[PDB]
DNA sequence: AAGTACTTGA
RNA sequence: CCAGGA
DNA sequence: TCAAGTACTTTTTCCGGTC
């Protein structure tokens, strides 16, 4: 069905940025400790808490 | 305070020496040290205290 | 950048 | 520290 | 004695590299 309104449409450049979810997703539950603290370790990297 | 905090007590004679928990090493692979700054300022004071108790 | 705390000259 | 993200 | 100078103190939201 026809839309009620009617859509601005046409070409637009859109730029691809570094930052990507799957990069970004950590989870933790239980891990590497500090020796010092003896704390949870810092960075998803690391798999910190 | 006559009992914890008595001013004879803000100059140090016998110095407490804090455990490896306090101060550990970075044990990296298997013949390498990685010794705490504590554990070397503590030698400093050592080193420091035996040339002083020596000489006098 | 804005304080306490202490020191210095009139 | 350096570079970046909300 | 009391203005003005001195020392010395103090902070600032959360989340890779190259060293």
């Amino acid at each position: 069905k026809k839309l009620m309104a009617q859509i601005f449409f046409g070409p637009t450049y859109y730029q691809r940025l570094r930052h990507m979810v799957d990069d970004k997703i950590h989870a933790r539950a239980r891990g590497p400790m500090q020796v010092l603290t003896r704390q949870p370790v810092e960075g998803r990297s690391r798999d910190g808490g | 305070n006559e009992v914890f905090s008595r001013p004879e007590w803000m100059i140090l004679t016998c110095l407490p020496v804090p455990p490896p928990p306090v101060r550990p090493s970075i044990s990296f692979n298997e013949s390498q040290r990685g010794e705490d700054d504590l554990t070397f300022k503590l030698a400093d004071i050592l080193k420091a205290n035996i040339s002083l108790e020596t000489l006098e």
